[PDB]
């Protein structure tokens, strides 16, 4: 945390989450509670949208955002979005509820049983202590997180190839994908037509490449510490690593709002609704090409407009925190 | 702002078994029977019990919670009787043929004859409270829904009882919490009245309007959709009102004319039911909520913006008025009795306004054709508002005796009121003699002229006319109001001003009320009798402290008999005795108000409707020729319309015949207390005490005659108990019989 | 029924101008502009607190509701 | 609890207890045996 020259700042209650920025034990307890709250929303609102689901009406014109995500993976849908099973939606949404309860327990564990600093602990709990000064420990945290993020892309592809199989828009039938792409020259070409992908096998082979690059990226951060040039050009403080991550998650949310609005393969029109056109009034909002009954918009519009506005303010939050890291006081102006 | 004291009073039953502990002169136990009466009279006199204003305010706060628990238990009982012992499901199917009934008597000693045939095979007391019309306007369909309100009423009463124990015995607020009147007015306008009007507008839009629109369409009550089904599925709500497909977006974007199908300024009455349109009332409650929430942001609080009420009052000085309202803020934040005098004046004025608004703009379905409900709701809210107005003159006089500090009242509005008491009262004395001569003497004149066989010399519409030309012009302006001065109103505010006659069950809901010479004379009778009731009570407030007769009445108290037989006799000089005399004159005022209401409704409004459109009234238009004369009031109102209360014996209305004679007794019983006096009764009791001392059965608690104030208090209680129970039995037996 | 229009930048332009006219009214006429909870930045608000910022924007929405519905009733908007 | 016994033994509570018990006798006597003008 950048406290400038004062170095001991009372943070009151409206900015009360800056107090544990130097406290490593309470840093875990907040973040696992966020992962508990995120897994709870994935758990409760899957089952909320199962109860508010009419299988006669299409999923796009129902305000349902989680069930089309599982339907693209191949659960619960036979051929054309009619949703004939709807039990694996319940099982996946049930698993996230207990997973939220375990992460809800570990948040309350690290708040109370574990100390506010991990330097008090002895054994492996001492080795999990981190601060915003040593570069090697932050690369250790970044190394394992890239390994599980790479494993998530591989277990996406393992679901997409061996057991399960995704959903294709054209020739509407759940596939198995036995021959994905593996050529680097045809996966390098998607820097200009990433939104207009229409091959299910190319999406898997990109995720094989991403799931191997992030595992290799996580191996590189766990065997090599951060170098001198990365230490010079990047501030390693509390709300500076957050600043790079807020801008990193803002660029991801702009791409995800772009992939939701116009791609037809990863977001099929049988589940989300017809693809959108990029409009721009006072803000770049994604509008529906075809009108809908009442003021209800399709599920693809409700996802793309929410994620663009979230990626805008998480870019503004990156600009707020990076200015705080660089030394702008914000009471000067 | 929030400052409480932790456990000021312990919770124990030690003072429960020690009555009279609150008063210093009653904690010694009884010696005479006056102790028992003084125990009851001083029980709620918290300012006399406690010198500390902070502990007085803590007693008042928890007493409200106990009083609210009484009201919720009473509210739970009305909803429980509507759930378990009522034909509400029977009445909801056929409102035009089944009479409302919610009380079933036990069949013993012949009293089961009171369970009359109210239609549909149900037998019970025919209720006139209008609860069935209130519940149909609330969307009540099943008896389980009234049972759930009755259980939640008992839950709210238990929370009211818990909050009274908590805020007196556990966490009692400090005096500065009570004296923050700017925060209290902000939370009562915006949070109590504003959110209550916004919640009821939300209830009316979502529950009351879809159920009542289907009930008026002809859907059976078993086939009405449930209130949450409109909340859950908006398809049924969009079928009734297609603006709900647009959602809340026209509200937030100021496109408010989308909602004009269910938020109407329609006016008039619903022809199906005879009540107000619930599209109007939901739009009424929405507009009332916005203005009340806006008005609840007026006063200064922790965030700097707002008004200080001290700076508003001290700015409002004038050339005629000296230092103006300076010091009224210190009066109204220190004296609880001064605040109660204003609140009783305006709640009593409100309850009268409620009575005069619910007959001519009937808000409930099928209330206007229930002539018993229309007569009772006017009369009950007249009488309730009458007592509260007399209590304003009471606690105005209690403030002047007790809480009036002349040190902080120098040349302000209250000091200058005291400095021209002879100017106010004697001019109010003059206007009462003028109005009594020029309203009642008009009645005496044409009573005499009709007795002398001179109808041309009378004050009537056939003779020398006294037309209410200013009220006829105001009635004409309201008839011309839709399209000219209320252009978005499709109908008039009330059909009482003029226009359409509304028929529901072949029966007049609302009719034009034509004001003639008889309506002129009775309005000046009302102007006369209100002025005298204003005269006695303002003389009680102004001369509470002193007069030319007794200059030290402030030391004598608020509630004292007299200052002896000297100075000719100073009998009933106290501030209390003007409340005692004002209670009679409120009874005399309001009895003529409800008698004017009862006759003018039956003669000129209420009645049956011909299929061609003609109206045959109940008493056939005898107001214009007989309400100009005292004998016509005696013959064509009192004698004629009480034939239903005296021929009711052997029928379901025989309890009204019993209660008619019951109120005749207690009125006559009052005159024993009013005309006699306690020095007679003390000398009679000591002769009876001798006969008890003869048998060794003289009590240790010595028998005393009642005190002089009590003999006035018992006499005024029995007079107004007896005279009102008589009128209640007369009104209810007559109006249940007609129609 | 009085005429009302849907939302537009013309409707937003009148509302912001009604907020501006009440901000200038609140700058001139509020006796206690910084009492209680202050703003995160006292500058760019005329020294207003949280109560004065919310007080003037609420008046500018009351004037915003009154003018916009008044002009739509007359057909100006 | 001792002071609650004193409140339940006060003059208003005991006369409301007795008159309820007395009316409880008379109502229940006139429900099983009504209409007793004479013996
Ligand atoms: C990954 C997210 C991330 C992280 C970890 C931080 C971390 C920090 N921020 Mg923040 N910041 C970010 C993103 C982030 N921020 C974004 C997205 C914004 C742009 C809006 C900012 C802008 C910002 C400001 C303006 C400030 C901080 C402050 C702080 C610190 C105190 C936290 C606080 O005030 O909580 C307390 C939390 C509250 C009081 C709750 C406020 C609730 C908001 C106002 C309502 C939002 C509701 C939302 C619109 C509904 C969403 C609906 C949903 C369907 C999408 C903390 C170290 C403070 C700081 O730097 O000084 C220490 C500071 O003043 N941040
Ligand atoms: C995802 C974040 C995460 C991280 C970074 C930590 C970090 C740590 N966990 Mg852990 N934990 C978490 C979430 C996490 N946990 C959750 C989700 C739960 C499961 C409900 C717990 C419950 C838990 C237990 C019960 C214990 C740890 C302990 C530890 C320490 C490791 C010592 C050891 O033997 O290693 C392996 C260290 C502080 C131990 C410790 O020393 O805590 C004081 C220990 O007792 N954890
Ligand atoms: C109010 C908060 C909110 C809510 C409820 C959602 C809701 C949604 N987000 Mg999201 N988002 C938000 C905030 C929000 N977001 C913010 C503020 C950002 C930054 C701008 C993002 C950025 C964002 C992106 C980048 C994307 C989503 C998308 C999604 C959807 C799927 C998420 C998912 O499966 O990831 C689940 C997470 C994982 C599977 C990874 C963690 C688990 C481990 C690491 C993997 C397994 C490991 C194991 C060993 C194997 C979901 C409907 C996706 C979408 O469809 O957008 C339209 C999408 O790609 N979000
Ligand atoms: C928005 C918040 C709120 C609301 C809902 C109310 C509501 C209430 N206040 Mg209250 N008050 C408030 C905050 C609020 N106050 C604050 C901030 C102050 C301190 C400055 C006061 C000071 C205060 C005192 C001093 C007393 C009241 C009284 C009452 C009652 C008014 C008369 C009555 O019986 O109403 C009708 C009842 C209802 C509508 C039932 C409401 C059910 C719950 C309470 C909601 C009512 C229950 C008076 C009372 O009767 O005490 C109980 C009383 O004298 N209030
Ligand atoms: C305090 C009262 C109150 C409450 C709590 C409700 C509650 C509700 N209203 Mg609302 N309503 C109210 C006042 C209220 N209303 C009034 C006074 C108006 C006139 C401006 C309306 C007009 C209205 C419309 C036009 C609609 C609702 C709708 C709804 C739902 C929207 C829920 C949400 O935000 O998501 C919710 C059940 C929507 C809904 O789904 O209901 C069918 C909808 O279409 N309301
Ligand atoms: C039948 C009822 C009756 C009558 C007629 C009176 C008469 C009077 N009351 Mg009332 N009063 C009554 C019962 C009555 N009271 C009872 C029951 C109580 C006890 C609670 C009171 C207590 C009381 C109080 C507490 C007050 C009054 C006051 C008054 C006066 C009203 C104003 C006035 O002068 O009007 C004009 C006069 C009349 C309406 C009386 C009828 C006069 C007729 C119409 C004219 C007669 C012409 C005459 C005979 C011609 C002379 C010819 C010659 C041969 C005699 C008036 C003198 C108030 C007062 O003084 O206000 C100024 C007031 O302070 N009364
Ligand atoms: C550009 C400025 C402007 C314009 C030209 C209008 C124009 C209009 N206003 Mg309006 N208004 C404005 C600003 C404006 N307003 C402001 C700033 C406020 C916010 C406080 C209001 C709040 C307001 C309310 C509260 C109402 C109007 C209404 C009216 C309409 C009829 C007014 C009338 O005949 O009075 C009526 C004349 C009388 C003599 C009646 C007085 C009776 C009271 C009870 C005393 C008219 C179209 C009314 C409406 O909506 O009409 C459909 C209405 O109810 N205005
Ligand atoms: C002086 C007092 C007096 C007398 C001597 C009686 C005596 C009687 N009444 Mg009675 N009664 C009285 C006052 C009196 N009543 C009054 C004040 C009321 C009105 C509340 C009634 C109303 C009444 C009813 C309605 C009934 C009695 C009945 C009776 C009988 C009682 C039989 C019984 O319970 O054993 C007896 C003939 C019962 C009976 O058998 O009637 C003959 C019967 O049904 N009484
Ligand atoms: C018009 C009559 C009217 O009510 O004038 C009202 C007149 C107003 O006087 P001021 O201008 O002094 O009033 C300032 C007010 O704010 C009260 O303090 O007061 C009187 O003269 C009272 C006498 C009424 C007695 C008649
Ligand atoms: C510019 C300033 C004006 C100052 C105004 C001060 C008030 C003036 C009152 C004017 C009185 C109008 O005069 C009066 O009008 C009414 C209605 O219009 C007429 O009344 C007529 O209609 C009414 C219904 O409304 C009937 O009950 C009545 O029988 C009939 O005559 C009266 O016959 C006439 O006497
Ligand atoms: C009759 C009379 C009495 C005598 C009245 C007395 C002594 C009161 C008698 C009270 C009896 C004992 C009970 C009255 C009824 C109870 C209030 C009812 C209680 C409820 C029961 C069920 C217990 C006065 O003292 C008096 C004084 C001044 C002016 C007029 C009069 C007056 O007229």
């Amino acid at each position: 945390m950048q406290t400038y020259g004062n170095d001991t700042v009372q943070y009151e209650w409206w900015a009360g989450n800056a107090r544990f920025a130097d406290q490593s034990g309470l840093f875990i307890a907040a973040h696992v509670a966020q992962a508990a709250l995120t897994a709870f929303w994935a758990g409760a609102f899957t089952l909320f949208e199962i109860s508010r689901f009419d299988p006669t009406q299409a999923m796009g014109d129902q305000g349902l955002i989680l069930l089309p995500h599982l339907a693209t993976l191949g659960w619960g849908v036979g051929d054309g979005g009619q949703i004939v099973d709807t039990y694996p939606y319940f099982v996946i949404g049930s698993i996230h509820l207990i997973a939220s309860a375990v992460l809800g327990a570990g948040a309350l564990f690290h708040t109370l049983r574990a100390p506010a600093d991990l330097s008090t602990l002895k054994g492996q709990g001492k080795k999990f202590h981190f601060t915003w000064e040593n570069p090697q420990q932050l690369g250790i945290i970044l190394g394992h997180h890239l390994l599980f993020l790479g494993a998530g892309a591989l277990l996406l592809a393992g679901k997409a190839m061996y057991w399960g199989g995704l959903y294709d828009a054209t020739t509407q039938t759940v596939r198995l994908v036995s021959q994905p792409t593996l050529d680097p020259l045809v996966i390098y070409g998607y820097q200009t037509h990433f939104a207009s992908i229409s091959s299910l096998e190319d999406l898997v082979g990109g995720h094989i490449f991403v799931g191997f690059l992030l595992i290799g990226g996580g191996i590189w951060h766990i065997l090599v510490p951060p170098l001198g040039w990365a230490k010079k050009v990047l501030l390693f403080s509390g709300e500076a690593i957050l600043s790079y991550s807020l801008g990193g998650i803002a660029l991801a949310g702009f791409v995800a709002a772009y992939f939701c609005a116009v791609n037809t393969l990863a977001y099929p029109p049988e589940f989300y609704g017809p693809p959108l056109a990029i409009k721009l009034g006072i803000f770049p909002y994604f509008a529906d090409t075809v009108e809908l009954p009442m003021h209800a918009h399709t599920s693809r519009a409700w996802l793309a407009n929410a994620h663009f506005f979230l990626a805008f303010f998480f870019l503004q939050g990156h600009l707020w925190h990076a200015l705080r890291a660089l030394g702008f006081d914000f009471k000067r102006v | 702002k929030v400052s409480v004291d932790n456990n000021p009073v312990p919770t124990s039953f030690e003072k429960w078994g020690k009555p009279g502990h609150f008063d210093r002169t009653l904690a010694r136990g009884p010696k005479t029977t006056t102790w028992i009466w003084n125990l009851h009279a001083n029980a709620h006199d918290f300012d006399s019990q406690t010198s500390d204003l902070e502990d007085v305010s803590r007693k008042i706060f928890s007493a409200h919670f106990g009083h609210l628990a009484v009201v919720f238990v009473w509210l739970s009982g009305m909803y429980f009787h509507g759930a378990k012992f009522s034909n509400y499901e029977g009445w909801l199917a056929d409102p035009t043929h089944i009479k409302p009934s919610a009380q079933v008597v036990w069949p013993i000693v012949g009293q089961g004859i009171l369970n009359g045939d109210v239609g549909g095979g149900f037998h019970g007391i025919q209720i006139t409270s209008g609860l069935f019309y209130l519940w149909r306007a609330s969307g009540f369909t099943d008896s389980y829904q009234l049972y759930c309100t009755a259980i939640g009423g008992l839950v709210m009463a238990a929370l009211m009882l818990f909050a009274g124990w908590f805020h007196y015995h556990v966490k009692a607020p400090k005096l500065e919490w009570f004296q923050n009147v700017e925060s209290m007015m902000n939370h009562h306008l915006a949070g109590l009245l504003g959110l209550g009007s916004l919640g009821w507008a939300g209830h009316q839009i979502h529950v009351s309007m879809p159920i009542n629109k289907l009930l008026d369409a002809g859907v059976a009550p078993k086939d009405i959709p449930l209130p949450h089904e409109f909340i859950l599925e908006p398809s049924k709500m969009a079928e009734l009102y297609p603006s709900f497909a647009q959602g809340l977006t026209p509200f937030f974007t100021l496109n408010w004319g989308v909602y004009s199908d269910f938020l109407t300024f329609k006016g008039g009455l619903n022809p199906v039911t005879g009540g107000l349109w619930l599209s109007d009332t939901a739009h009424h409650h929405l507009a009332i909520a916005v203005l009340f929430i806006i008005a609840g942001h007026m006063y200064r609080t922790n965030w700097g913006i707002g008004h200080s009420m001290k700076e508003i009052l001290e700015a409002h000085k004038g050339p005629f008025t000296g230092e103006g309202h300076k010091g009224l803020y210190e009066i109204l934040t220190t004296s609880w009795h001064a605040q109660l005098a204003i609140n009783l004046a305006l709640l009593g004025s409100l309850t009268i306004i409620v009575a005069q608004h619910m007959y001519a703009m009937p808000p409930y379905p099928y209330q206007a054709i229930d002539y018993a409900t229309q007569l009772s709701l006017f009369t009950h809210h007249m009488w309730i508002g009458g007592f509260l107005i007399v209590g304003a003159g009471a606690h105005g006089a209690i403030f002047m005796v007790r809480d009036y500090d002349p040190a902080k009242n120098v040349n302000n509005l209250l000091d200058r009121m005291l400095r021209h008491r002879d100017a106010i009262i004697s001019h109010l004395n003059w206007v009462c003699i003028f109005l009594g001569f020029h309203s009642f003497g008009l009645y005496i004149h044409n009573d005499t002229m009709r007795a002398l066989g001179r109808p041309q010399d009378m004050f009537s519409d056939t003779a020398i006319q006294l037309q209410p030309i200013f009220a006829q012009w105001v009635q004409h302006l309201h008839t011309l109001a839709p399209g000219a001065t209320a252009p978005n109103a499709l109908a008039t505010a009330s059909y009482a001003f003029g226009g359409e006659t509304i028929a529901v069950a072949g029966k007049v809901a609302m009719m034009p009320i034509t004001l003639g010479t008889a309506d002129f004379m009775v309005h000046h009778i009302h102007a006369f009798t209100i002025h005298v009731t204003a005269l006695i009570l303002l003389k009680g407030v102004l001369y509470a402290r002193s007069s030319r007769l007794v200059p030290d009445k402030a030391n004598l108290g608020f509630r004292f008999p007299c200052d002896g037989p000297g100075r000719g006799g100073t009998c009933q000089v106290s501030g209390w005795d003007h409340v005692f005399l004002g209670l009679f004159w409120m009874y005399n005022s309001l009895s003529i108000v409800i008698f004017h209401f009862s006759w003018k409704m039956q003669s000129d409004v209420w009645g049956t409707v011909s299929p061609d459109g003609s109206v045959t009234h109940v008493t056939l238009g005898n107001f214009a020729q007989s309400a100009i004369t005292i004998n016509g009031w005696l013959r064509d109102f009192l004698w004629a319309q009480a034939a239903n209360v005296i021929n009711s014996y052997g029928s379901a209305l025989s309890a009204y015949g019993i209660m008619f004679l019951a109120g005749h007794f207690v009125f006559a019983f009052s005159l024993m207390f009013l005309f006699s006096g306690r020095g007679y009764w003390q000398e009679l009791i000591e002769s009876i005490v001798w006969a008890h001392n003869k048998l060794n059965v003289a009590p240790a608690i010595q028998p005393r005659a009642l005190s002089i104030i009590q003999g006035r208090a018992v006499g005024v209680a029995h007079y107004l108990l007896g005279g009102i129970v008589t009128t209640w039995a007369f009104f209810l037996a007559r109006s249940l019989s007609i129609g | 029924v009085p005429a009302t229009l849907s939302w537009s930048p013309k409707v937003a332009g009148v509302m912001i101008a009604c907020n501006i006219l009440a901000i200038a009214f609140g700058k001139l006429t509020i006796k206690q502009q910084n009492v209680g909870t202050p703003m995160p930045s006292s500058n760019f608000f005329g020294g207003f607190g949280l109560g004065a910022v919310l007080g003037t924007a609420s008046f500018g929405h009351i004037l915003g509701a009154g003018v916009i519905l008044g002009l739509a009733n007359m057909g100006v908007l | 609890m001792d002071g609650l016994k004193s409140f339940l033994s006060t003059a208003p509570v005991m006369i409301m207890a007795l008159l309820t018990f007395t009316a409880g006798i008379l109502i229940e006597f006139n429900r099983f045996y009504p209409d007793l003008l004479f013996h």
